[PDB]
């Protein structure tokens, strides 16, 4: 069961808040970024963003957003996010996701509506760790299995 | 055993009384005072659910 | 400002560790005698007066 | 102000000094112990019985 | 413009020295010079946790 | 900035020692935001070296 | 803006044509941001990179234009930042100016 996982999250609204550096200007955002965590090692950053997922305005890939008060919906596939490099987002549930980044400087969250464009950039590090003693930039295809720490995939 | 609280009335904290299906403020103001409690994660988990 | 039989309270500052003068006040001179002692701080935020 | 002093190891009793920084006021430091433990680093080998 | 502002520097005194702790977010300008005929200036770069004595 | 700016007594403790350099600053003019700057991690940094 | 409020105006083989300004993308090494358009000339918000690439789409033509230009970031103040803050003292500054006047 995971509707038993979700219940907290049907308990609480996705919010607006504010991104100092939107589409044009520094607007308020339905995707204000709160934090981005990237301690695992191949790849895995984790956001806390504005938004919510996984919930219906239980739906599969879907956000969950904010708007003026008015609480609309988009498919996770919509959203997209880069930090130097396109990312690729794994899955949310609540307030946060699980993106598979590359190392940069800053996040930028972004979806697309008829027209109006919303986007979210903030200057947080987002960096890449490899694990042993050979450093490399994208991991390999093949080798040895090694005790690493990654971000886990599901809710619990 | 840990007896979770919205009254003074110390009840089970996996039987609760109601659901948030029913009240919309009620299980809020119950997980209101219940923040401080080692069965938090069993009075939420049993009263989400009928 | 002088009352008739008061004690006038000044503040001066030095730099000797046994500092004597002749302190002036307005027709005579008094001698003004004793033993400076270091200060606490070592690094201070205001110049030399 | 480095202030380095020694104390009797004997509860009970309180121990008072002062600090006289040379041109400012006293500063008295009370320090009166209560109890005083002493735990070895002990290492179970076995129990025995009838 | 908006500009950031690096961490508070931790000053320790000692008799006619300063040290200084360092920890900086981002690359930053310390610029120090001595208030008498000879500045002595120094422009330095810092870009990692350093201790300035 | 160094090890042990954050020091909990054990993994679960709920009592930690935090010495961090935390300083408040003043928010932007019509922007609500707690606005902070303190010295980074150590643990991190640590890991760095 | 030729009057016409966010598009663009270009010659296609002799037949001037045009398209709205949210369909024009750029990027130098990330994606940019078009603020606005006046005549010949465009303001963007472009992180730096050793290159500067338009390109638009058409039905199934896409067009693209990349110069070997120098695209520059510049901080302001002692603090050599990459991305501009959050928070932090005002300073005085000299950007481009949003209007066309």
């Amino acid at each position: 069961s995971t509707e038993e996982l979700f219940n907290e999250y049907k308990l609480t609204r996705p919010y607006m808040a504010r991104c100092i550096r939107c589409a044009v200007g520094s607007c308020h955002s339905p995707i204000a970024i709160e934090a981005v965590k990237s301690d695992g090692h191949d790849g895995y950053v984790r956001l806390q963003t504005s938004s919510q997922y996984g919930l219906d305005s239980l739906k599969g890939r879907t956000m969950r957003y904010d708007m003026h008060g008015t609480i609309k919906e988009i498919p996770l596939h919509q959203v997209s996010l880069y930090t130097s490099r396109p990312c690729h987002i794994v899955d949310g549930h609540g307030y946060f996701l699980l993106a598979r980044c590359p190392a940069g400087d800053s996040i930028t969250m972004e979806f697309k509506k008829d027209s109006v464009r919303h986007s979210c950039s903030v200057p947080y590090e987002v960096k890449f760790n490899p694990v042993g003693r050979e450093l490399y930039t994208h991991p390999p295809e093949h080798g040895v299995e090694q005790a690493c720490q990654v971000y886990a995939h599901d809710a619990q | 055993t840990t007896m979770c609280l919205l009254a003074n009335v110390t009840f089970p904290c996996a039987q609760p009384p109601i659901c948030y299906d029913r009240k919309p403020a009620e299980t809020l103001a119950m997980l209101s005072v219940n923040v401080d409690n080692p069965g938090y994660d069993e009075l939420l988990e049993a009263a989400v659910k009928c | 400002e002088l009352t008739e039989q008061g004690s006038a309270t000044i503040h001066f500052s030095t730099a000797n560790i046994h500092p004597e003068f002749r302190l002036q006040i307005c027709t005579s001179y008094v001698t003004c005698k004793g033993d400076c002692h270091p200060p606490k701080d070592h690094i201070v935020t205001h110049p030399q007066y | 102000y480095e202030h380095a002093t020694t104390m009797p190891s004997q509860a009970g009793i309180s121990y008072n000094t002062i600090v006289n920084r040379a041109g400012y006021a006293p500063l008295p430091i009370s320090i009166t112990p209560t109890k005083i433990k002493l735990i070895p680093t002990v290492n179970l080998e076995y129990v025995t019985c009838h | 413009c908006t500009v950031p502002l690096a961490p508070e520097p931790m000053i320790t005194f000692g008799f006619r020295s300063v040290s200084l702790k360092l920890h900086p977010k981002n690359p930053t300008y310390l610029i120090t010079r001595q208030l008498a005929d000879e500045p002595h200036y120094t422009h330095e770069l810092i870009s990692e946790p350093a201790v300035r004595n | 900035g160094a090890f042990g700016d954050i020091q909990s007594r054990t993994v679960s403790s709920s009592d930690l020692y935090a010495n961090t350099n935390l300083v408040l600053q003043r928010p932007k003019a019509g922007a609500i935001h707690v606005p902070y700057t303190q010295a980074p991690s150590g643990f991190e940094q640590w890991k760095k070296d």
